[PDB]
């Protein structure tokens, strides 16, 4: 199969350079054009340019002209993305993309920048149970302060998907707090166990959080 | 710099009816065109190439129009799980550019939400912080006012709502309201409630 693996999280601070990375698997990158995309949170796909790897040539949409420079090592499949002068304009999402000239037949998972001052920070993590109370039952979990960003958050370690939400995170303070409900019906909260993984692996945090009454 | 205009920025129809987008490029990009979908935090994924070829494993349903300089995007039978932002690029030359999307919505029946208020943890307690979280879940439409009142009055403290994306499957919306709160100016109210617009669910 195909696969575009991307770089983890990265955190660093204003002014700094970065080299994000792009490995490929199952195809030979100097076949292809490879793009570099960035998205900042619920907004719109920018590309930033492409690298044919063979010749090493390059083409960059002229508004990151001096802040991209891009690159590929064909001995290792792999494309890289520099960005100088970090400052938050370039916080968010950064993908890589095979073009086969058609269109994009393969995206990276993407990997998340984010250029800040704050210190990294594990969450707590803060199971929420009725307390209270009857057909339904729900019950959420509350992931509060860390960063940078990203969480993920699971019930049961995968098992269970619906009768699932998990809100966007906020800025709670210098941090980001996040929630997550699940619904499960009445004879199961109490008889089963219902817990939260969460992980925060800017900080290589890991936590499961058994509900309790 | 050949420029795209997509068009429109955001829309909703009801399920069964069927959506149209269009982008028109600054100059004749001869077909060179394509369509991606994208759902909340997630990768695009390929719709449509050449202006008017699907992408593999893409359903009848959707189909691209046009030629020149103009070009379109139709979806004729809505579904559900239709519910995304979708983007045209044009690679008529280098380099390419996406348009700024059209965010599309599912237009259904009006349900009222399914509220849980929680009480502060033990261990957040064990901090000198408690919050509140208050959960509105599967309603429609997506606007919904929150309000909370500390005993029998509203005073201030700090409130957080937090929206979901909409569902795939119901087409609804979830929220999350979290009243935020020092532990000791929680020790002392009694009454803590949060309602929406009304509907109500408290503890003491």
């Amino acid at each position: 199969e195909v696969q575009l693996q991307q770089s983890g999280a990265e955190l660093v601070r204003p002014g700094a350079l970065v080299k994000l990375s792009c490995k490929a698997s199952g195809f030979n990158i100097k076949d292809y054009y490879m793009h570099w995309v960035k998205q900042r949170p619920e907004q719109g796909l920018e590309l930033i340019g492409w690298i044919d790897p063979e010749n090493g040539n390059t083409i960059y949409d002229p508004k990151f002209q001096d802040k991209a420079s891009i690159t590929a090592d064909t001995s290792s499949n792999t494309a890289y993305l520099q960005l100088s002068s970090l400052t938050s304009e370039d916080t968010a999402v950064y993908y890589c993309a095979r073009d086969t000239a058609a269109y994009f037949d393969y995206w990276g998972q993407g990997t998340t920048l984010t250029v800040s001052s704050a210190k990294t920070t594990p969450p707590s993590v803060y199971p929420l149970a009725p307390g209270s109370a009857n057909s339904m039952v729900t019950l959420g979990c509350l992931v509060k302060g860390y960063f940078p960003e990203p969480v993920t958050v699971t019930w049961n370690s995968g098992s269970l998907s619906s009768g699932v939400h998990t809100f966007p995170a906020v800025l709670q303070s210098d941090l980001y707090t996040l929630s997550s409900s699940v619904t499960v019906p009445s004879s199961t909260w109490p008889s089963e166990t219902v817990t939260c993984n969460v992980a925060h692996p800017a900080s290589s945090t890991k936590v499961d959080k058994k509900k309790i009454p | 710099d050949i420029k795209m205009t997509q068009s429109p920025s955001s829309m909703s129809a009801s399920l069964g009816e069927s959506v149209t987008i269009t982008c028109k490029a600054s100059r004749d990009i001869k077909s060179y065109l394509s369509w991606y979908q994208q759902k909340p935090w997630k990768s695009p994924k390929t719709l449509i190439y050449y202006a008017t070829s699907l992408a593999d494993g893409v359903p009848s349903r959707f189909s691209g129009s046009g030629s020149g300089q103009d070009y379109s995007l139709t979806i004729s039978s809505l579904e559900s799980d239709d519910t995304a932002t979708y983007y045209c690029l044009q690679h008529g030359e280098s380099p390419f550019t996406f348009g700024s999307g059209t965010k599309l919505e599912l237009k259904r029946a009006d349900a009222a939400p399914t509220v849980s208020i929680f009480p502060p943890s033990s261990e957040q307690l064990t901090s000198g912080g408690a919050s509140v979280v208050c959960f509105l879940n599967n309603f429609y439409p997506k606007d919904i006012n929150v309000k909370w009142k500390i005993d029998g009055s509203e005073r201030q403290n700090g409130v957080l709502n937090s929206w979901t994306d909409q569902d795939s499957k119901d087409s609804t919306y979830s929220m999350s309201s979290t009243l935020t709160l020092t532990k000791d100016e929680y020790e002392r109210h009694n009454s803590y409630t949060c309602e929406a617009t009304p509907i109500v669910k408290s503890f003491n």
